[PDB]
């Protein structure tokens, strides 16, 4: 019963940047139950973000997640180059899970 | 609406993580004039009765393979075994020259140089030493210990025993054991019927490098486990339903008698040999062998693709890493399992399957983790009955299948005792909201 | 709370709350009736961790003793959920990995209502 | 360390129906392991379809009913592998299809929740054109 | 409680009720400004034993305190007794060889009647 | 209590009574969520001397926690000194150091007093 | 440094001293003592000759 | 163990000045240590000047800026050595002198309070006649 | 480790010129310690291990 939304929608930065994107969902989730995905479009999903703000073993230390209520953040502090692509957001709560609609992130 | 619910602790809410500690073993009323090596000086507390509780309704996930109660108990039981020997002797020395050549099982007959009690007058020594505790150094052969490379061998100090009595592992305050008791249970994934306890069930700290012995037995299904299934190199563990039996005797009268080594030291060795002279041997009945051996098969059909099974013998080579280890009186038995594994399916009797058994004193118990010891021998003929239960079986690296029996690890010997369990961790103080303003 | 030393059993973990609180109170009445460096290192830490948290209940005014009701607004961010809706359609152990993100935070908001409480009764 | 790998590309006709594998080198079983059957129209969003855990094959209510989906853990020859089934492919099937497993075995590591689970390692992603 | 740690002495064992529970008191007034393996493995089950006997007196409401009065019907089979009967023609040894046949079904009942309390305060 | 095993820190030794206390329930708020031989021996004696100080906090009416006032005349022989000569020109160390010839009857004296009080209420 | 003896007013205590354990356990902390004061000395293993 | 000794006995002129050593032969410092400097007229009772502790110079209100201590501790040759100076020796300062030493380092053992202190180990009282 | 601004003398007793004295310094003297020389490593058997 969600239909997921993420701010932005599309947007671009460079390298050694910090950056942000956000997603609200329509019900407030109380127990970071989040998840967040990025791919190069060709290639697959790579889980960088479960549950609000762990990472895995693996993925760079530069991510960061981010918890507030119902709007759950994902920054990148130092861009590197090869991180580039599409995001997309996860609630997986209430059974089925729908994720989010992606964000495009590439270079002016 | 408001619905203004508010803060509650409670303490002793039921809570757990998949967590670890060290556990402390705990037999039953019995340990005094009894020094065995398991459950004397390593945990005098008995446990009378059992606290088990059914859990409804919950299932919980297990992990046999990456479980580290078993490789807890492993280091408990190296540090026991250690612990209860090296105030034993120490015969340090029997690494001399070694005049052997056998005098009417072909074992051999040595004598060599001693010391006796006293340092100046020196002992001539008799003996008879077995083909396996001996290399060939280079008529009236000249031999050698085979450990003299590594660490001195110890003497049991005859006054320890080494029944395998069951240790139970009880958990201490905090932390719960999970039991399974669920019927054709896999050691790995989820458990319906999982059930809370204070100690597991009594296991016995046998050792056995091909086949498990004195196991517990499962009920309904026999059970294949492994780590995985695709890598050969992994110890497949086959857990039956039915206590196959056996027989392992040496019928063969060996009197011991001791020589004065040091003060205090007096090294029990053989005498002389008669009676049923001939190898020792261990009997298996082929209606039950070859019956748990077909449902074997059977089971190993449906998990190995339905496939043509073919039991191969081992592969030879040292013969405490390749054959059939055993616990009997203070004696240790190697004993070629070749016709028992040997069989495709995809024809024997309904009578007696006889195995031989070469014995040895001078024991590397664990490949190289733990120490030496010597076995003397006990007095003569010598009975143990034995239900053999498990089975050790590696599948090899080649529209043929099959399962060479070798071992692997050592705590492979106990995993399948201790796939049911697991240390479980009690975060007891909950935090719930409910209507209350006090405090 | 069980134990040799005495720390709680888990009483019929699979119960949902409306059961699970009755069956606390029948682990309470059961348990106190029920009631080589290893044994020595495991009993000793288990002491160190008993009095931690009866050290908990000890600066939430709970005083060591089970249902103990404390006066702190429970809020929305924690947990949106309903009463009913927790309490009848859950067990305890996935509620705790619920809010496994708070306790700490709980933790902190508990003893900042103990120490307000007394210190309000030190006024009055 | 875990991998997963699948089918091909396959393009089929209108009408019929589709399997894709699913062979995990590295999921020790699915036993404790879980997968999750995921589509992904082509530029559109991806979307859940089902899972299978702790043997509990499910599917979602946008294709209860139609879709199913099988797995057989670790044996001799083969990996732990599962396959997704398709009767009648619309042109709405047209998508690149998923198959991911989760780790379930730390019960409070967070990567799962009571039957959903975010997903750990990934495949290739097949093309299924109509 | 008068040990190094702190468990408590016999004041006046010989010595009837009426007097015994003044000297009890005594016994706290003096006693608290009163306070190799072997050592160690005692004084650990000395901790053990105590934090077992205060939670006795934990989960009785008492919290660790002496003369802790709960609200149980005491019955006459436990013992038909009048209190200055016992209360001044025996001393506290011989009187708990009388009722060792109960003491577990004493710690039950005032289980029952500390959670009962409890939990009827939970309500008013 | 803000250790390992639980035992309190030095929150600002060096401040003023008056800003200290306000720092010692700061010091609890902070402290909870905070929290071969030669090891077990330190903390098995850091247990003994844990439990001796709650059992004074024990016997005292105190529960084990901070802030805990009882009903006893403070002798002017204890101490002549204002309240806020005292609380506004002093730090704790030196307080201490004052009336460390005192503190074994000031055991004596609370002692008296919660015995005194608790069988008071056990009249009423 | 100091003894704290209470005396027990009107009490009699049945002693036996013959089925003590007190001493007993003494005697094995005296002999344990005994040892553990000992094994870390010498060990003249050459005089036996 | 701890000794003192100073200056030998000095009788000047009226409107003199006069320095009186101390040595002391057992101070590990005068950081930790702290010295008090210590009047006695004839027969009178002895009456407080002033000290040094943790190298805060401080004399009584009835010596405020006309008499003047210093301290040097431990060197080589030197023993830890402090120095009573006072300019315009009246009739009055016609005294016999003092110098002690305390012990303030274990603070709990009330030999001192906050600046105060109770005078450990004496000298030998010089005369000073005016 | 280093002292920051001051180096640092310190004894027991400086009149004493049995007692030991430290002195620490502010900056961390450098010292390169080599043996410049190939010299291998075998083994005997000596006892068993
Ligand atoms: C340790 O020991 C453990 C023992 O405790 C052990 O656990 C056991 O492991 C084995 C592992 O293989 C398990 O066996 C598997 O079980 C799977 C699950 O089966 C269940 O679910 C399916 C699907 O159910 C859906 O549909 C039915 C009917 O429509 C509904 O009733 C369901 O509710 C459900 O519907 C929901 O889901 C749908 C989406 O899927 C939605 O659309 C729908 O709307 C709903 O939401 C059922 O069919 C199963 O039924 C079985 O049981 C019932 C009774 O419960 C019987 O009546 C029936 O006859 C069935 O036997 C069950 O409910 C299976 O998927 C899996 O099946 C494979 O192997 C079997 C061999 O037995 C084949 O027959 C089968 O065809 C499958 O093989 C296919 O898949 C592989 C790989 O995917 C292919 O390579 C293969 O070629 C084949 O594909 C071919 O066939 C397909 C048709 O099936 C076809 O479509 C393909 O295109 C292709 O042609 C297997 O049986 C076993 O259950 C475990 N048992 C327990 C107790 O745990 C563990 O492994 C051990 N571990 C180790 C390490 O040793
Ligand atoms: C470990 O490391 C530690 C480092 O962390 C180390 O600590 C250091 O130790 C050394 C030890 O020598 C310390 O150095 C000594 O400091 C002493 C204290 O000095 C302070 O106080 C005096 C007096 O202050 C009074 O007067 C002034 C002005 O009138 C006021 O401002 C004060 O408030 C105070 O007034 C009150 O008190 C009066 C009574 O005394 C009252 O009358 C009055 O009303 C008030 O109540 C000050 O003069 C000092 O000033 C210094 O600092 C200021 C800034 O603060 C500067 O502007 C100024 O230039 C000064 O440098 C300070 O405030 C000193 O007494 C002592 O001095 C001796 O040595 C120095 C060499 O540096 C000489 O110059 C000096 O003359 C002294 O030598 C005399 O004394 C010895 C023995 O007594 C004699 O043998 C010698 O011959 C000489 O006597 C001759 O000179 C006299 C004149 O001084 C004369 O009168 C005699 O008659 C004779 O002719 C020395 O400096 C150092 O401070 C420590 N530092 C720290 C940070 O701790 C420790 O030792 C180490 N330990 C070990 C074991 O290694
Ligand atoms: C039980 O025991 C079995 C038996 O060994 C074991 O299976 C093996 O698992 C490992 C994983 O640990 C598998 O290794 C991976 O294999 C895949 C695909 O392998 C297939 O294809 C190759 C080549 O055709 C065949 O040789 C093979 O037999 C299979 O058919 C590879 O894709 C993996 O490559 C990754 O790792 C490599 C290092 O090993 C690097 O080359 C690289 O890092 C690869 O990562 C790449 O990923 C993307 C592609 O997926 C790519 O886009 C990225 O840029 C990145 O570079 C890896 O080699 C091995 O094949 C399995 N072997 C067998 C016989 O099954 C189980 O794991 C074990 N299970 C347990 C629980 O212990
Ligand atoms: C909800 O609670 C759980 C509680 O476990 C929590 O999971 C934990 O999250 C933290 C923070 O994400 C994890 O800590 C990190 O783990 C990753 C794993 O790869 C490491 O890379 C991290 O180390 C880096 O960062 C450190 C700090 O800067 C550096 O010192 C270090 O050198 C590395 O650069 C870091 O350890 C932790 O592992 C998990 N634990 C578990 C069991 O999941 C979850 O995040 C909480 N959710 C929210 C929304 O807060
Ligand atoms: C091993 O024992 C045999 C048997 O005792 C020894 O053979 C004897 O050697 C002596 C040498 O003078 C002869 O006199 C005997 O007649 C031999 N006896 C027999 C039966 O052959 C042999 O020397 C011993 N060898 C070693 C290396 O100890
Ligand atoms: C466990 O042992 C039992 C008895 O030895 C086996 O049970 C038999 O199973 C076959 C087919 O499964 C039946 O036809 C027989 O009737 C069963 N015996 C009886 C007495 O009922 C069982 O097969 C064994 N388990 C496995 C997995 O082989
Ligand atoms: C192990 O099995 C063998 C079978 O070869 C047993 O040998 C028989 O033993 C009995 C009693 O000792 C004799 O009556 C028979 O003549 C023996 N031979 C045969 C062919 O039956 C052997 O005794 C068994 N071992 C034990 C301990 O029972
Ligand atoms: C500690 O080291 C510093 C740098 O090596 C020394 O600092 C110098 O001190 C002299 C006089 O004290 C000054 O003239 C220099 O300008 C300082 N150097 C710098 C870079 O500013 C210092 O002397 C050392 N400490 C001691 C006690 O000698
Ligand atoms: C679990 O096992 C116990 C004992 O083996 C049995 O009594 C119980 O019925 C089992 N539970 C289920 C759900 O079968
Ligand atoms: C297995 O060993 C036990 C040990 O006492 C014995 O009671 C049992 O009879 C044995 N099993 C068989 C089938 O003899
Ligand atoms: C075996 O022979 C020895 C030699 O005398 C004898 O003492 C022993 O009793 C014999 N064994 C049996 C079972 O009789
Ligand atoms: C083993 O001995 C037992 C009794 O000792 C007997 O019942 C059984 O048949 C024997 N087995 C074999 C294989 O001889
Ligand atoms: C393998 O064997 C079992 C029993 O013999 C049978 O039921 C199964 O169908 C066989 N496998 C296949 C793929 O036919
Ligand atoms: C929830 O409410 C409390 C009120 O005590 C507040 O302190 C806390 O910050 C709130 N949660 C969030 C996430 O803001
Ligand atoms: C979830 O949170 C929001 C925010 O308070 C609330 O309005 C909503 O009703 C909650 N959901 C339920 C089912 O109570
Ligand atoms: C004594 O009274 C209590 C009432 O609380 C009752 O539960 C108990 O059973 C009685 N005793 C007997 C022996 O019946
Ligand atoms: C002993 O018990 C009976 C039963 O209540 C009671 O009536 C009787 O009075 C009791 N004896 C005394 C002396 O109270
Ligand atoms: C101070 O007052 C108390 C009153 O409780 C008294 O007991 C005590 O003796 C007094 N102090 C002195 C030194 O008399
Ligand atoms: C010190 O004690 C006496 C005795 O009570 C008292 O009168 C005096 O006022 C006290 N000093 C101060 C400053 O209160
Ligand atoms: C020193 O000489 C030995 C002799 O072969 C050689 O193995 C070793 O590598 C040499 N050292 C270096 C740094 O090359």
């Amino acid at each position: 019963d969600i239909q997921m939304t993420q701010s932005p929608s599309t947007l671009s930065a460079s390298t050694g940047d910090t950056v942000r994107i956000s997603c609200r969902a329509s019900q407030s989730i109380t127990g970071n139950w989040v998840a967040w995905y990025q791919q190069r479009p060709g290639k697959a999903p790579r889980l960088l973000i479960y549950r609000g703000a762990a990472l895995l073993g693996g993925v760079p230390s530069r991510f960061r997640g981010s918890a507030a209520g119902t709007d759950f953040t994902l920054t990148i502090g130092n861009l590197q180059a090869e991180d580039f692509g599409t995001f997309y957001c996860q609630q997986y709560d209430t059974y089925p899970g729908t994720f989010g609609q992606g964000t495009k992130v590439e270079v002016k | 609406a408001t619905n203004n619910l508010w803060v509650t602790v409670y303490y002793g809410v039921p809570v757990w993580r998949d967590a670890d500690t060290t556990l402390f073993c705990a037999s039953d009323a019995k340990a005094t004039e009894v020094h065995n090596v398991w459950a004397t000086h390593a945990c005098v507390p008995t446990d009378p009765n059992p606290q088990e509780m059914h859990l409804k309704n919950v299932t919980e996930n297990f992990n046999m393979w990456k479980n580290n109660m078993v490789e807890q108990m492993q280091e408990d039981v190296i540090s026991l075994w250690d612990q209860s020997l090296k105030p034993c002797v120490k015969l340090t020395p029997l690494c001399v020259t070694l005049n052997c050549t056998s005098a009417t099982d072909d074992v051999r007959n040595c004598s060599f140089n001693m010391t006796t009690e006293l340092r100046d007058k020196q002992q001539k020594v008799y003996a008879l030493f077995y083909k396996l505790d001996i290399v060939p150094i280079d008529n009236f052969s000249e031999y050698r210990l085979i450990n003299c490379n590594t660490s001195v061998i110890k003497q049991a100090c005859p006054k320890v025993s080494f029944d395998p009595i069951p240790i139970h592992y009880c958990t201490p305050a905090g932390y719960a054991i999970l039991r399974c008791n669920d019927k054709k249970f896999n050691g790995t994934g989820p458990c319906k019927n999982v059930s809370s306890v204070q100690c597991t069930h009594g296991i016995k700290p046998v050792v056995s490098t091909q086949l498990l012995l004195n196991g517990s037995l499962a009920e309904e299904g026999i059970i294949i486990r492994s780590e995985n299934l695709t890598n050969n190199a992994k110890t497949i563990i086959v857990h039956f339903n039915e206590s196959v039996k056996i027989n392992c005797t040496r019928p063969s009268n060996n009197t011991r008698t001791g020589i004065h080594i040091g003060p205090g030291q007096v090294f029990y060795k053989t005498g002389d040999i008669i009676g049923d002279i001939r190898k020792a041997y261990c009997n298996i009945s082929g209606a039950q062998w070859h019956k748990v051996l077909g449902r074997v098969a059977n089971k190993l059909k449906e998990h190995f693709n339905n496939k043509t099974i073919v039991f191969k013998p081992s592969s030879g080579g040292d013969p405490e890493i390749t054959m059939h280890h055993f616990n009997c009186r203070g004696e240790f038995f190697y004993c070629n399992t070749t016709k028992l594994f040997n069989s495709t399916w995809g024809t024997r009797d309904n009578g007696t399957i006889t195995i031989p058994c070469r014995i040895k004193q001078i024991i590397n118990m664990w490949q190289g983790v733990g120490q030496a010891m010597y076995a003397p021998p006990i007095k003569g003929v010598i009975k143990c009955l034995s239900n053999i239960t498990g089975i050790l079986l590696t599948r090899d690296g080649g529209n043929n299948e099959t399962f060479r029996p070798g071992g692997g690890n050592i705590k492979d010997n106990w995993r399948n005792e201790l796939y049911k369990y697991k240390v479980v961790q009690i975060e007891p103080l909950g935090i719930a909201p409910t209507k209350c303003k006090r405090r | 709370g069980l134990g040799a030393m005495i720390f709680g059993f888990l009483g019929a973990a699979g119960s949902t709350m409306g059961a699970a609180s009755i069956t606390l109170t029948v682990q309470a009445r059961q348990l106190l009736s029920g009631i080589g460096i290893k044994q020595l290192q495991a009993r000793v830490l288990a002491v160190e961790r008993y009095l931690q948290d009866q050290k908990f209940l000890g600066l939430w005014g709970c005083s060591g003793k089970i249902i103990c009701c404390t006066a702190v607004p429970w809020n929305s961010s924690w947990s949106n959920k309903t009463f009913e809706e927790i309490w009848n359609n859950m067990t305890w152990i996935e509620w705790e990995r619920e809010i496994s993100n708070y306790t700490s935070q709980i933790y902190d908001i508990l003893t900042i209502s103990q120490t307000q409480q007394e210190k309000n009764e030190k006024d009055l | 360390q875990i991998h997963l790998v699948q089918s091909g590309t396959e393009v089929k006709k209108p009408g019929s129906s589709v399997t894709v594998s699913c062979k995990a080198y590295g999921v020790n079983t699915f036993g404790l392991y879980a997968v999750n059957w995921v589509r992904q129209a082509p530029g559109q969003s991806l979307e859940y379809i089902g899972q299978i855990w702790r043997w509990k094959s499910s599917a979602s209510h946008h294709f209860r009913g139609r879709v199913l989906i099988s797995a057989v853990d670790l044996t001799g020859s083969s990996p732990p592998i599962s396959s997704l089934e398709i009767k009648n492919l619309t042109s709405d099937d047209t998508a690149v299809y998923f198959c991911t497993t989760t780790s379930t075995y730390d019960r409070w590591s967070g990567l799962h929740h009571d039957g959903v689970m975010a997903f750990s390692s990934w495949g290739q992603g097949t093309l299924i054109s109509v």
